[PDB]
């Protein structure tokens, strides 16, 4: 069985600590989105697993 | 055990190409299977054979495209009452999909 290498990470740590005022919670969230660019390309059409 | 001779005239090297060289359509497999492995399984390859695997192995780096020809022969068993005229399925699996298992 081959599959492909790892092609990088994207990791994000905590500089510093976060600071709220006693008004706002305590707790926040943060989310990501993906896109790709004009210079993407594809080949070689298959069946995905997906059902 | 004759040691005959003969004049030979020759022009032209348009027969010595690479392209007609590699270009002969060669037997790569030949495999028999019953009516019920199952089916016809196989990965295209070159090596199978001794003579056409050191015809392609004088070189390096070969790129090309692959025709493929199937003739299919039947042969029957034990009365007799003709040779049917079964339909067959040939598919090609890239690289990079399943296989069939039955």
């Amino acid at each position: 069985k081959s599959i492909n290498a790892n092609v990088g990470y994207v990791t994000c740590f905590m500089q510093t600590n976060l600071i709220v005022p006693k008004e706002a919670a305590t707790s926040t969230y943060i989310i990501g989105f993906a896109a790709a660019k004009n210079d993407f390309s594809l080949r070689l059409m298959r069946d995905s697993p997906d059902i | 055990a004759i040691q005959t001779r003969a004049v030979i005239n020759q022009h032209g090297t348009s027969e010595t190409l690479v392209e007609n060289f590699l270009g002969r359509a060669a037997l790569v497999m030949m495999k028999d299977f019953e009516y019920k492995q199952n089916f016809f399984k196989w990965t295209i390859n070159t090596r199978s054979y001794v003579q056409l695997r050191r015809k392609f192995e004088l070189f390096t780096y070969i790129r090309f495209d692959s025709e493929i020809t199937i003739v299919p022969t039947i042969r029957l068993y034990t009365s007799y009452s003709g040779l049917p005229n079964l339909t067959l399925q040939a598919m090609f699996v890239p690289v990079g999909a399943p296989t069939p298992k039955s």
